[PDB]
């Protein structure tokens, strides 16, 4: 009865402070030059699981400082970033942080906000420092702002109607729920069982197709006026 | 609506597996197996059983999608119900999932009484 969060917590605080704890020896065991694949991909693992329990409880500073830990595992899991004892110094200090947050979050107490800032800092300027000095040659240098500012400015007049043909009870309330996650619903026709709505023209006709094509069908989709 | 349909929640993550699995009980699913990525899922995969993926987008090996198209370029697997679960509902998550093939997605964390309903629809769209 009523989900209640403030007890899914106690088992992701002690999954958190074991993850941390393997964290920890794993970081430790690393040989920079020439790091363990498997070992490597454990630290990324527990860094994986302890930012969506971060995430799923909304803890804040432990998902984002987490989340920064993580590209940069990540990063020298696959290969892309060279290790040394400095990193995984880094590493441990980033490590001995989220111990702290989640500590924090155990008393319903809010995190060390100068720790996260500098450890947030640091793992930025260290994935920075990761890239050597933005891409090769120019990038980007037209493809971007392509076929100048439209005329109008969001299609002349060609949104093309879109006819949900064919919806159920709640559907109309829930489709309008769904079609409202892929793009934004205007003259919302709630009949008792349709929904008619102008359409953007903001996904391929071949994509949102494919999408409501999740909850409904190809033919039960209309595209015309 | 088999509350004794196999899961594989696929996940490299333990307590959320639990909690899942514990939601999943209030509901009355019981009937929960843990899987810590894609080539793991797809050697696991390529054993068989699996009827529906709760699959988390990501995993070391192989991720999600590519268990997904690998999934859909070889022979015997190329239709299984992914449901993806994610994080956050997005639209090219939600889309490449659609262009590649995948089933539905879900946002943690839910009540029972959320996934209660998620369940429904992808049940009701397959056939099931």
């Amino acid at each position: 009865m009523s989900m209640d969060i403030s007890d899914f917590y106690q088992t992701f605080f002690d999954e958190a402070d074991e993850l941390l704890a393997d964290m920890e020896q794993h970081l430790l065991d690393l040989v920079p030059e020439s790091p363990d694949a498997e070992q490597l991909n454990a630290i990324f693992r527990a860094a994986h699981s302890i930012k969506g329990g971060a995430g799923t409880f909304g803890f804040t500073i432990l998902q984002e400082t987490t989340h920064l830990m993580e590209n940069l595992l990540d990063e020298a899991r696959r290969g892309e970033m060279q290790l040394n004892t400095d990193i995984i110094n880094l590493f441990l200090e980033t490590k001995d942080i989220m111990q702290e947050q989640l500590d924090a979050y155990k008393n319903s107490e809010e995190p060390d906000a100068a720790s996260f800032e500098y450890i947030c800092n640091a793992l930025r300027q260290l994935a920075l420092e990761a890239k050597g000095e933005t891409p090769s040659a120019v990038t980007r240098l037209s493809v971007v702002a392509k076929s100048e500012p439209q005329d109008e400015q969001s299609r002349s007049q060609s949104p093309r109607r879109i006819i949900l043909s064919r919806l159920k009870a709640g559907e109309v309330d829930l489709l309008e729920e769904e079609l409202g996650h892929l793009t934004t619903l205007t003259d919302v026709v709630k009949g008792a069982d349709s929904l008619s709505a102008i359409l953007p023209g903001d996904i391929a006709e071949d994509d949102i197709t494919a999408v409501l094509c999740f909850v409904i069908e190809a033919d039960q989709i209309t595209f015309e006026t | 609506a088999d509350k004794e349909l196999k899961f594989l929640v696929v996940d490299d993550f333990s307590t959320m597996r639990r909690i899942v699995r514990n939601l999943l009980k209030e509901l009355g699913f019981n009937n929960v197996e843990e899987a810590e990525d894609g080539v793991d899922a797809l050697n696991k995969l390529q054993a068989g059983g699996y009827g529906f993926v709760i699959s988390d987008w990501n995993m070391p090996n192989m991720d999600g999608l590519e268990l997904l198209k690998t999934i859909r370029a070889d022979g015997a697997m190329s239709a299984l119900p992914v449901l993806m679960v994610t994080a956050e509902a997005k639209k090219e998550n939600i889309i490449a999932a659609a262009q590649a093939g995948a089933s539905g997605y879900v946002v943690k964390p839910f009540t029972a009484a959320t996934l209660e309903e998620k369940l429904n629809k992808i049940f009701e769209k397959l056939g099931m």
